[PDB]
């Protein structure tokens, strides 16, 4: 374990130096000594001890969340693909509905999604075969009625 | 809201089409995921220099970590840990000590 | 068994939530219980319960 | 008159991109990410932010 | 010496789609009409490595062969080398080190792949060295200044090393010219033409003038 140190870390950063850490005032120059402390120390385990100083083992994960082409996930299956029909579709953890037709627009080789104004979903890549797809949103409007008098 | 209506024109409610089909599509990456190398391995390293792996290219399945003891901690931050099945990610850093 | 009281109550989906008691989120209720760990342990474990 | 009102009318495409502060401005990666018990806290501004 | 940087170095933010529309963001750029540091080969010392580099080459023989960053170089820090002619890029990362004066006659990664102009921004964030490229033939030949004109860049290679650097050399063959630019937070405007390529920028920082263009 990690005693003594001039100063703190940033995330994500290591150090294994063996400087050793000028407590006192006199200058150490590198000789062991008081004030003059190794910067390691080691802890004790006994099978007696309290729960309050048993040892755990402990282990951290970290996500990037769909900003590159995804390699990882879970074993949902496939299906064949059907377009120019109102349809409701899930790629890669983007959800929607709309309608998919083929398209033309270039991309570079590293991209993956469009965008626009709104910052909404425009045109995606099928990730089971390289080419380009589109959405447009389904047919809506507004209905009204004429009468006369009842 | 009322019992008599008078002659004119009236604007009521909006329509939209419905949908018909479902349509998923993923990767046909199948190949065993190793989360085995690191949860259950026998010898943990040291705090001072603390250990890391990195995990791609493989088909996920969070469920199996139930069958260990019952467990002293297990958080998350930003994720529900129910549904994590149900997304994908790029790759993934593991890191493992002892404290 | 135990905690799966939290199951039990209103909240999050699970199998002892969905699939043996299920209580909605806007229901009017309690929920009490009592540490049965001292009477109910038996020799060799308990299995009378399903 | 032609001028402004398009104007008028371009604007509030754009207020909705901004997130309100709230985790996402995307509507359907709070509910395919977080739980029903605690989207409530995050659906509400962006409800009234509209 | 010295000489005018004349509106370079802009590289594309992220890895998202767009078309024909104006843009505004903020990270870390070349401010525009900047004082740059200028080299001749026979000289090479350690430059500083303050918060990210512009490096820009003019060469035909492939002088310029490799980098080296860290601290204190007592044989404990990472370097890059390469084997390429002009497009066909070697890369390896492990940590040995060379002599005092070094020169051509953990591991993560490995690859193995006049009218010239190299230009490269290395950046570091959280844990991660992020290297964007391009290579550009220029038919302006030989004159007074670095060629004029636009583009844009792209982002090529992540690595997560994570380790604090101060220091920077770079590597030369033996028996060309190259430039040194510091980077800075800034915020620019952009305009995404209609085939999907940056062909404009403009600052909002420089002249009081497009101050007005940026709040419009
Ligand atoms: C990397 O480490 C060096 C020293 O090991 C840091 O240098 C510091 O620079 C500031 C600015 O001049 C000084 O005030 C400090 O005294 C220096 N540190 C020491 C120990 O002398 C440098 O800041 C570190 N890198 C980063 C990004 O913080
Ligand atoms: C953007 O790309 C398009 C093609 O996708 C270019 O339009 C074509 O240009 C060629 C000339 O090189 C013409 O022969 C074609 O008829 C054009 N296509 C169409 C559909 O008319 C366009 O020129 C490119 N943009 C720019 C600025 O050059
Ligand atoms: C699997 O995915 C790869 C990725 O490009 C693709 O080339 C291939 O056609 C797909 N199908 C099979 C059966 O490999
Ligand atoms: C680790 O080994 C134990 C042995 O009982 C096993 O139950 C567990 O599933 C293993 N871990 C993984 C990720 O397979
Ligand atoms: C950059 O350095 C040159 C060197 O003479 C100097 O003339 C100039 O004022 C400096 N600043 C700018 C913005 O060019």
């Amino acid at each position: 374990y990690r005693l003594f140190r001039k100063s703190n870390l940033k995330p994500f950063e290591r150090d294994i130096s063996t400087e050793i850490y000028q407590a006192g005032n006199k200058p150490c120059n590198g000789v062991a000594g008081f004030n003059c402390y190794f910067p390691l120390k080691s802890y004790s385990f006994r099978p007696t001890y309290g729960v309050g100083h048993q040892p755990y083992r402990v282990v951290v994960l970290s996500f990037e969340l769909l900003h590159a082409p995804a390699t990882v996930c879970g074993p949902k299956k496939s299906t064949n693909l059907v377009k120019n029909k109102c349809v409701n579709f899930n790629f890669n953890g983007l959800k929607g509905t709309g309608v998919l037709t083929e398209s033309n627009k270039k991309f570079l080789p590293f991209q993956q999604f469009g965008r626009d104004i709104a910052d909404t979903t425009d045109a995606v890549r099928d990730p089971q075969t390289l080419e380009i797809l589109d959405i447009t949103p389904c047919s809506f409007g507004g209905v009204s009625v004429i009468t006369p008098g009842t | 809201k009322s019992f008599t209506v008078e002659k004119g024109i009236y604007q009521t409610s909006n329509f939209r089409v419905q949908p018909t089909e479902s349509i998923v599509r993923f990767p046909n990456i199948t190949n065993l995921c190793p989360f085995d190398e690191v949860f259950n391995a026998t010898r943990f390293a040291s705090v001072y220099a603390w250990n890391r792996k990195r995990i791609s290219n493989c088909v996920a399945d969070y469920s199996v970590l139930y069958n260990l003891a019952p467990f002293f901690t297990f958080k998350c931050y930003g994720v529900s840990p129910t549904k994590l099945n149900d997304l994908c990610f790029t790759n993934v850093y593991a890191d493992s000590f002892v404290i | 068994r135990g905690d799966e009281v939290r199951q039990i109550a209103p909240g999050q989906t699970g199998n002892i939530a969905d699939y043996n008691y299920k209580l909605p989120d806007d229901f009017t209720g309690c929920v009490i219980a009592w540490n049965s760990n001292k009477l109910d342990s038996k020799v060799s474990g308990n299995y009378n319960y399903l | 008159v032609v001028n402004h009102n398009a104007q008028a009318l371009n604007t509030l495409v754009k207020q909705l991109s901004s997130k309100f502060g709230a985790i996402s401005s995307v509507l359907n990666d709070i509910f395919s990410r977080l739980d029903p018990p605690e989207a409530e806290v995050q659906i509400d501004r962006l409800i009234t932010g509209r | 010496a010295y000489t005018n940087s004349f509106t370079r170095g802009v590289y594309y933010p992220d890895k998202v789609f767009r078309s024909s529309v104006l843009h505004s963001t903020q990270d870390l750029f070349l401010p525009f009409f900047s004082n740059v540091t200028w080299f001749h080969v026979i000289d090479n010392p350690v430059l500083p490595f303050n918060d990210g580099v512009y490096f820009a080459s003019i060469e035909k023989s492939n002088i310029i062969r490799g980098w080296i960053f860290g601290t204190t170089l007592d044989s404990k820090t990472q370097s890059l080398l390469i084997v390429n002619n002009a497009t066909n890029v070697v890369i390896k990362v492990c940590e040995f080190q060379f002599c005092n004066d070094p020169f051509l006659d953990n591991c993560t990664f490995e690859y193995v792949s006049f009218k010239n102009l190299r230009e490269f921004v290395f950046k570091n964030i959280d844990g991660y060295f992020k290297i964007y490229s391009k290579h550009t033939p220029i038919i302006v030949e030989p004159e007074r200044d670095l060629p004029q004109g636009f583009s844009a860049l792209e982002p090529l290679v992540d690595l997560p090393i994570g380790i604090n650097i101060t220091r920077f050399q770079t590597l030369l063959a033996l028996h060309a010219a190259y430039y040194v630019g510091y980077l800075q937070p800034r915020t620019f405007l952009l305009k995404y033409n209609e085939n999907g390529t940056i062909t404009d920028a403009v600052d909002c920082a420089l002249d009081p003038l497009s101050e007005t263009k940026c709040t419009l």
